[PDB]
RNA sequence: GUGGGAGAGGGUGGUGGAAUUCCCGGAGUAGCGGUGAAAUGCGCAGAUACCGGGAGGAACGCCGAUGGCGAAGGCAGCCACCUGGUCCACCCGUGACGCUGAGGCGCGAAAGCGUGGGGAGCAAACCGGAUUAGAUACCCGGGUAGUCCACGCCCUAAACGAUGCGCGCUAGGUCUCUGGGUCUCCUGGGGGCCGAAGCUAACGCGUUAAGCGCGCCGCCUGGGGAGUACGGCCGCAAGGC
């Protein structure tokens, strides 16, 4: 119980690859992509948000790894 | 012909003279590959998750296009050419896939 | 004798040993220490209370050279890397933060046969 | 890929009457189009064996249709064969 | 036929980041590594750890599944192109054009072979260090073929659902992927579990049959001797049938 990142949206584009504090929303404290678990998304869902999220990171607007604070 | 999308990622450190020489360039590259121009966006520098060729930030151009399929693969070819040219990301234009709307 | 007074901690921590690098701002080394460093010699280098002496071998022969405040880095997991970060903690060093950085690859290499699986 | 202009072409021009689609002529017709198509990808691409299992299939459906026609009205296929010109 | 759809299905070209290794530089100094414990190994020609720059090869973390696709083998970063299969709705077209399939032809993991490249990491053989009663091995340090690419061969397998293909028929419940719908839900096509009837030596199977039927193919006939011998066919060979 935390809560799903899709009910914290409105209406957004999945296929956006240039919407960045949008799909930020859906990377964890690393840069890694959120399970299903977290993202609430659907398979379909999820699956366009994956290729979406990567070409966003090969275009230099995501992160593919962040390093982790405190410890 | 085909509908894509030419995104292009340039030197954030270009003064005006050398960015509107990338501008030019670009825009007659796509003729020359037989791409018309629907849209763009301009949203010039932005800051990058990693950095780019020792560099924090980048230039950010975006196209809308409708060109000829068979061409597409040299039209990027061509764009990388260009010492300046960080990245280049061409895609075939899809509708919107929404979710909560 | 650059008398540096803030700056980087990276913590080495394998299964193996434990090992310091106190740096300045910008990475470079100031002092170091380790399992080995310290009188430890064989498996001994690897438990945590080795790292412990070691951080703080590393922590005292940088006070010598005047730092005041560090920045944590954590690269591997092994044993006692948690008690190599506590020994900072009060080393009388201010820690002012703390972050893991371990290498992980996309799957670039084959592993030793030790490794896989 | 095949464009709808093109296979609308290739109908209207096999078709038995106007509305036929499906009869033997246009299906062999339609057929012989994407084998004459996949055969020139695989002319180059000598590597691409999932594909030609396709051509494979089109290919024998094909010969069954022709096979059929011919059993069945001698004239009609020989009129398909000598205009898509296949095996003569 | 028309209109849609999902997909690591295939081929070609391009490209991205993480890591390893090596090289160059800075800073730094006495060890690093490795194990049950060690040693060989590496390090004062400055290693390990840290920062910056560079070269190169190979595989694509999270997503990722209980998932998907493919006839099988198998298929996973991203992009474009070329291309196969398949599902649904409409019920528009042909009018039995169907099923199976000896031989043939094609595909066929890994290892292996040929020629030419490439070679970071890994690693048969091999060289070492240990352990042991000895250790030809298990652990540790090295390391060649190979692993990678092009083209050509090889044709095997726990090539496994150990379950040939097709169609019809016989309770349901539940989870799931992907369509269409009047969208609690109904209706298709897949993937799973539990179960009616029935089957089964049992274990189990049970609308994804191992049930009830029809068609066609392949195959078995006690264990060894033996997938051996002989012969034939194929292969450069290893060897295969
Ligand atoms: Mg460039
Ligand atoms: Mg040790
Ligand atoms: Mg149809
Ligand atoms: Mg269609
Ligand atoms: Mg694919
Ligand atoms: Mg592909
Ligand atoms: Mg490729
Ligand atoms: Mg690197
Ligand atoms: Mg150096
Ligand atoms: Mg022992
Ligand atoms: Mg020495
Ligand atoms: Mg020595
Ligand atoms: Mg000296
Ligand atoms: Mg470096
Ligand atoms: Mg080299
Ligand atoms: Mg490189
Ligand atoms: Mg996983
Ligand atoms: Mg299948
Ligand atoms: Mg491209
Ligand atoms: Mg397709
Ligand atoms: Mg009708
Ligand atoms: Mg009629
Ligand atoms: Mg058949
Ligand atoms: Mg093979
Ligand atoms: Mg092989
Ligand atoms: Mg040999
Ligand atoms: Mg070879
Ligand atoms: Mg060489
Ligand atoms: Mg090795
Ligand atoms: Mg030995
Ligand atoms: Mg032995
Ligand atoms: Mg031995
Ligand atoms: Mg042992
Ligand atoms: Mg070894
Ligand atoms: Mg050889
Ligand atoms: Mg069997
Ligand atoms: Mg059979
Ligand atoms: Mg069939
Ligand atoms: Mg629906
Ligand atoms: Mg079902
Ligand atoms: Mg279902
Ligand atoms: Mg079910
Ligand atoms: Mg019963
Ligand atoms: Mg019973
Ligand atoms: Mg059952
Ligand atoms: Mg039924
Ligand atoms: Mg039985
Ligand atoms: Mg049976
Ligand atoms: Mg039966
Ligand atoms: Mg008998
Ligand atoms: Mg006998
Ligand atoms: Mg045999
Ligand atoms: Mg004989
Ligand atoms: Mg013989
Ligand atoms: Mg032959
Ligand atoms: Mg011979
Ligand atoms: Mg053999
Ligand atoms: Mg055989
Ligand atoms: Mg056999």
């Amino acid at each position: 119980r935390k809560a799903k990142v899709k009910a914290t949206l409105g209406e957004f584009d999945l296929r956006d690859y240039r919407n960045v504090e949008v799909l930020k929303r859906f990377l964890s404290e690393t840069g890694k992509i959120l399970p299903r678990r977290r993202t609430g998304l659907s398979a379909k869902e999820q699956r366009i948000l994956a290729k979406t999220i990567k070409r966003a990171r090969i275009l230099g607007l995501l992160p593919f790894t962040e390093k982790l604070v405190r410890k | 012909m085909r509908r894509y999308e030419v995104n292009i990622v340039l030197n954030p450190n270009l003064d005006q003279s050398q960015l509107a020489l990338e501008k030019e360039i670009i825009q007659r590259a796509l003729e020359n590959y037989g791409a018309r121009v629907e849209k763009v966006e301009e949203l010039g520098l932005r800051r990058l998750a990693y950095p780019i060729a020792k560099d924090p930030q980048g230039y950010f151009l975006w196209y809308q296009v409708e060109m000829p399929e068979d061409r597409v693969n040299d039209l990027a070819r061509e764009l990388r050419i260009r010492d300046n040219v960080r990245r280049v990301m061409v895609v075939k234009s899809q509708e919107p896939f929404l979710a909560n709307a | 004798k650059r008398q540096v007074a803030s700056g980087r901690a990276y913590i080495h921590a394998s299964y193996n040993n434990t090992i310091v690098t106190i740096t300045d701002p910008d990475g470079n080394p100031i002092t170091w220490s380790s399992g080995g460093v310290i009188g430890y010699k064989g498996s001994r280098k690897g438990t945590p209370y080795a790292a412990q002496l070691a951080a703080l071998d590393a922590a005292k022969k940088a006070m010598a050279y005047g730092m005041q405040s560090v920045d944590v880095i954590v690269r591997g997991t092994g044993a006692g890397r948690e008690q190599a970060i506590r020994a900072l903690q009060a080393s009388g060093l201010q820690v002012k933060s703390i972050v893991d950085d371990t290498p992980v690859p996309h799957n670039g290499c084959r592993p030793k046969k030790k490794f896989r699986k | 890929p095949i464009t709808k202009e093109e296979k609308q072409k290739v109908i209207q021009e096999f078709a038995r009457f106007p509305g036929d689609t499906g009869s033997t002529e246009v299906q062999v017709a339609l057929l012989t189009l994407r084998i004459n198509r996949l055969s020139e990808h695989l002319k180059v691409h000598k590597k691409d064996h999932h594909s030609h299992r396709g051509l494979l299939m089109m290919v024998g459906q094909r010969r069954r249709l022709l096979r059929y026609l011919q059993r069945e009205d001698p004239e009609r296929y020989r009129a398909l064969i000598e205009k898509l010109g296949i095996r003569g």
